[PDB]
């Protein structure tokens, strides 16, 4: 619905220490993993990436 | 850092300039680079590296459709993320 309550404006995105931040340090929750926004990723036949809160897999 | 004049030879590497337009030539190391006025890189490279030189040029192969092997070694499709 349209709730009522605590936001930030459009551009800032909420991070999980209590200020909200633009999407470009924006972590991904890749299987759970809390990957910062940085992190080039792969085993030996995937190849994954954190690029701005979306988790870019490919194989 | 430091700049130097040109043309420039050291190590190997003459420096030079050919018809109007800079060239960089290593033929021990065998490769010949250069440059024209607009900016176009082009790299001479001879034979003695087929199936070697893997980078943003490809391998030097027969082949055509499988020169995406990236630095892990993986033929990708989209020529960008290689
Ligand atoms: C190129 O070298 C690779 C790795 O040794 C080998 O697997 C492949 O068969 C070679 N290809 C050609 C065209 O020689
Ligand atoms: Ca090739």
């Amino acid at each position: 619905a349209c709730l009522e309550g605590c936001f930030c404006p459009p551009g800032l995105y909420m991070d999980e220490r209590g200020d909200c931040v633009p999407k470009a340090q924006c972590p991904c929750y890749y299987d759970g993993e809390i990957f910062q926004p940085e992190d080039i990723f792969s085993d030996h036949h995937t190849m994954c990436y954190c690029e701005d809160g979306f988790m870019h897999c490919t194989m | 850092d430091q700049r130097v004049s040109m043309p420039y030879a050291s190590k190997g590497l003459y420096l030079e300039t050919e018809a109007g337009y800079y060239k960089l030539s290593g033929e021990a190391y065998g490769f010949v680079a250069r440059i024209d006025g607009s900016g176009n890189f082009q790299v001479l490279l001879s034979d003695r590296y087929f199936n070697k030189t893997c980078g943003l040029c490809g391998n030097f192969n027969i082949f055509a459709e499988d020169d995406f092997m990236t630095q892990e070694g993986t033929l990708t499709s989209d020529p960008y993320d290689f």
